[PDB]
């Protein structure tokens, strides 16, 4: 049966032709621009809402292409800016200073002109996800939402803290022109020296330099990122930066801010038994080593811990290795045995991300990017970073050397631009991570795979005659432990302290103490000497100073876990999970790739369910990676009492 | 960048087979009536092209050439190569001499 519509000058013609008309013809009349549909003994009008004016020029389409026409030209001011700071980062010159300077300037007042452009399209009448999403990202003013001094003054702070934080130095009170920077004159000689005293007055020293300097600055700091917070729509910055996981219009995949929160909580909670397991024994190797200095109850030195943060356990590994006469998993010696170097290194790593099944990458990035320092002539930067310039060209800076560690890094970056150029089809804007804790897992998972002694032996890193006891299977679980878990209290109860912090739950008065409080119930980690408000030790951290969310790296660590449980369970690993590699498995690199070319456009809990099958993160791999430690921390706490203390103290 | 080349990515309509549009119109993407300069909801459909050395494969300057061959009323003028074979004499052969 078919049918069709009729139209009528007039209602009168209408009413004399209704007759006429058959059941299901639709009758249409311009006089009254009334819709009516022929059913059974008359027509029954159709609801019509008001008559628009024929605009044929919606804001969609008005959108849509000054979204294009901003895409092809901020890809260029990109793109050339990218080149300056890679020109810069390997050959650091006066003339190449002024040109981010330059670049920086031009791109910053782009930005804003464009996103001053984007405010007259509000997103209400926008219906295409991406398109909102987009002119969402564009509409971000940030600093620029409330007044010129207000940003300026914001700014002028933020340079204040970052270059106090770059400056910061001690000097010894023997030596007075004896000083010593944080990075890296302070850094190595805590986690060289186990002295207890030379720890403790470097960590005290630090801290009174830099915490009583930065204290009023973090406090306007705060306050300020408070400010522009709510002219931003959110309770605190805590909240700005919790507005990039936030997911809104999306059935069945919305997430909110404050479901960051209770999922980060939850996922804490249920990981602590195995963190004051990992704790417990920690605390019984250092009353091994310093009997007189740690209580087999109390909390942890915040300075015997290898970070003055209290970060990452690695420097205390040798110091709570599970069996010190057993030699650890190393093939750095090997790659030398063999002859090898950065550039073997690198090619190795693509080999290994092809015979993942995903497809090898281009040549230009070879010829583009440096894998050693480049002499004495032109100094250059070592941090590993990934550059997204753009135009299909993508970098790598690292000063790789023949070691492990630098394997690992090396394929940490590969990782990185293999996240990059996975979505390049994507927008300009849209050509990024879905969230902050995407880009580094998946440089991790493979990187952990690459590590693993399987892939060793495979490609003739490690001897074939290795043998692989529980013995180096637990103390290379205790370093990841330390490594990875042991960080996970500190990022996440930092990120907790900063929340409250810009949210004003605890008062000024209160913050360190907090913090040390939760340093001790949550953390587990105690100060070594007591101070007052004027200590602003949070504050110290690099990211607090440098404006950078902290939530990132505890969600990148679940985040690699399950990317990690997803790939062994599509590789249909055997054994512990620790073991498990991703190399010589087609298929785990096409479900990989599955998500990675989808970019940041769909929804960040979308590609973790796409991955293993969960919306909503889990701490599931955790357990069954660390099975194996987990049984061993038990059985060895026979006198590593689980938990800690808060009442007892290194000064009480 | 090699910004020489220009590129219309927007038009009224879409272009006949085989017809050029050479026109420097400020592209009007709204209903603000563009006034022949570019700005709200008018931009230039004639944007440019960048193309550098360390360009991705997929965007370097890629030199296209097309070659439609026409047949009608008119007499074949491009004819192919017509290759020739070699010269024999007093044996019986199948020769063509130009048809």
């Amino acid at each position: 049966g078919s049918s069709g519509v009729r139209l009528w000058a007039t209602r009168q013609a209408m009413l004399g032709q209704v007759h006429e008309v058959p059941e299901g013809w639709l009758i249409f009349v311009a006089e009254q621009e009334e819709l009516y549909v022929r059913v059974q003994n008359g027509f029954r009008k159709v609801q019509l809402e008001a008559r628009t004016p024929l605009p044929r020029s919606t804001i969609e389409e008005q959108a849509k292409t000054f979204l294009d026409k901003f895409n092809h030209e901020a890809e260029d001011l990109f793109y050339q800016s990218s080149l300056a700071s890679w020109n810069y980062n390997t050959n650091i010159t006066e003339e190449n200073v002024q040109n981010m300077n330059n670049a920086g300037d031009k791109w910053s007042a782009f930005l804003k002109e464009q996103s001053t452009l984007a405010q007259m399209y509000p997103l209400q009448e926008i219906q295409n996800l991406t398109v909102k999403l987009q002119l969402q990202a564009l509409q971000q003013n940030g600093s620029s939402v409330l007044s010129e001094d207000k940003s300026k003054r914001l700014n002028t702070i933020l340079n204040t803290m970052s270059t106090i934080y770059s400056t910061g130095k001690v000097c010894n009170p023997d030596n007075p022109q004896e000083c010593l920077l944080l990075e890296p004159g302070l850094n190595e000689i805590m986690a060289n020296s186990l002295d207890y005293n030379e720890r403790l007055w470097a960590w005290e020293s630090w801290r009174s330099e830099v915490g009583k300097q930065l204290r009023p600055l973090y406090e306007e700091y705060v306050v300020l990122k408070n400010e522009m917070a709510r002219a931003n729509h959110y309770e605190d910055y805590g909240d700005y930066w919790r507005g990039d996981y936030e997911v809104n219009g999306v059935d069945g995949y919305d997430y909110s801010r404050g479901q960051l929160i209770e999922d980060v909580e939850h996922t804490f909670e249920e990981i602590k038994p195995l963190y004051e397991h990992l704790h417990a024994y920690v605390r019984a190797k250092l009353m091994n080593a310093y009997p007189s200095y740690i209580s087999p109850i109390g909390c942890l030195p915040a300075h015997l811990l290898g970070d003055m943060w209290g970060r990452f356990w690695t420097n205390l590994y040798s110091l709570t290795v599970p069996f010190g006469q057993k030699p650890n998993i190393d093939v750095t010696d090997a790659m030398v045995d063999q002859a090898w170097d950065a550039q073997r290194i690198f090619k190795e790593a693509e080999k290994f991300f092809v015979s993942v099944g995903l497809p090898n990458m281009t040549q230009g990035f070879w010829e583009n990017s440096m894998l050693t320092d480049p002499g004495n002539v032109q100094k250059a930067v070592c941090h590993p970073t990934a550059w997204d310039l753009g135009k299909g060209d993508f970098r790598i800076l690292m000063c790789t050397k023949v070691t492990m560690d630098d394997f690992l890094t090396a394929h940490h970056e590969m990782g990185h631009i293999q996240y990059d150029m996975a979505y390049a089809a994507q927008p300009f804007l849209l050509r990024n991570g879905a969230n902050e804790g995407f880009h580094e897992a998946v440089g991790e998972i493979m990187s952990l795979s690459a590590a693993t002694p399987k892939h060793l032996k495979s490609i003739g890193l490690l001897s074939p005659d290795f043998q692989e006891d529980n013995e180096t299977e637990i103390n290379f679980l205790l370093k990841q432990a330390l490594t990875i878990v042991g960080t996970l209290p500190f990022t996440y109860m930092l990120e907790k302290w900063r929340w409250m912090v810009f949210k004003g739950e605890i008062p000024k008065d209160q913050w360190m103490k907090k913090w040390w409080e939760m340093k001790r119930e949550i953390v587990g980690v105690v100060e070594p000497v007591p101070h007052d408000e004027t200590y602003c030790d949070p504050a110290s951290l690099f990211h607090v100073s440098n404006d950078y969310s902290f939530i990132r790296y505890y969600t990148r660590t679940l985040y690699q876990f399950q990317f990690q449980e997803a790939l062994c369970q599509a590789a249909k690993h055997e054994g512990p999970l620790h073991k498990c590699d991703i190399s010589n498995s087609t298929e785990a690199g096409q479900k990989l790739f599955n998500m990675l070319r989808l970019g940041k456009s769909e929804p960040w809990t979308l590609a973790l369910e796409n991955v293993v099958g969960a919306k909503n993160m889990n701490v599931r791999p955790l357990l069954n990676y660390f099975e194996p430690l987990f049984t061993w921390l038990k059985d060895q706490n026979k006198n590593s009492f689980v938990g800690w203390s808060t009442d007892w103290s290194p000064y009480a | 960048g090699n910004y020489n080349y220009l590129y219309r990515l927007f038009r009224k309509s879409n272009l006949k087979p085989f017809e050029r549009d050479i026109s420097t119109e400020i592209y009007q993407a709204g209903s603000t009536p563009c006034n022949g300069v570019e700005g709200f909801n008018c931009y230039f459909p004639l944007q440019s092209y960048g193309f550098q050395p360390t360009n991705g494969v997929g965007y370097q300057p890629y030199r296209v050439v097309v070659l439609s061959f026409e047949l009608l009323h008119a007499p074949a003028t491009v004819c192919g190569p017509k290759k020739s074979t070699n010269l024999v004499k007093n044996k019986c052969v199948n020769f063509n001499f130009n048809g």
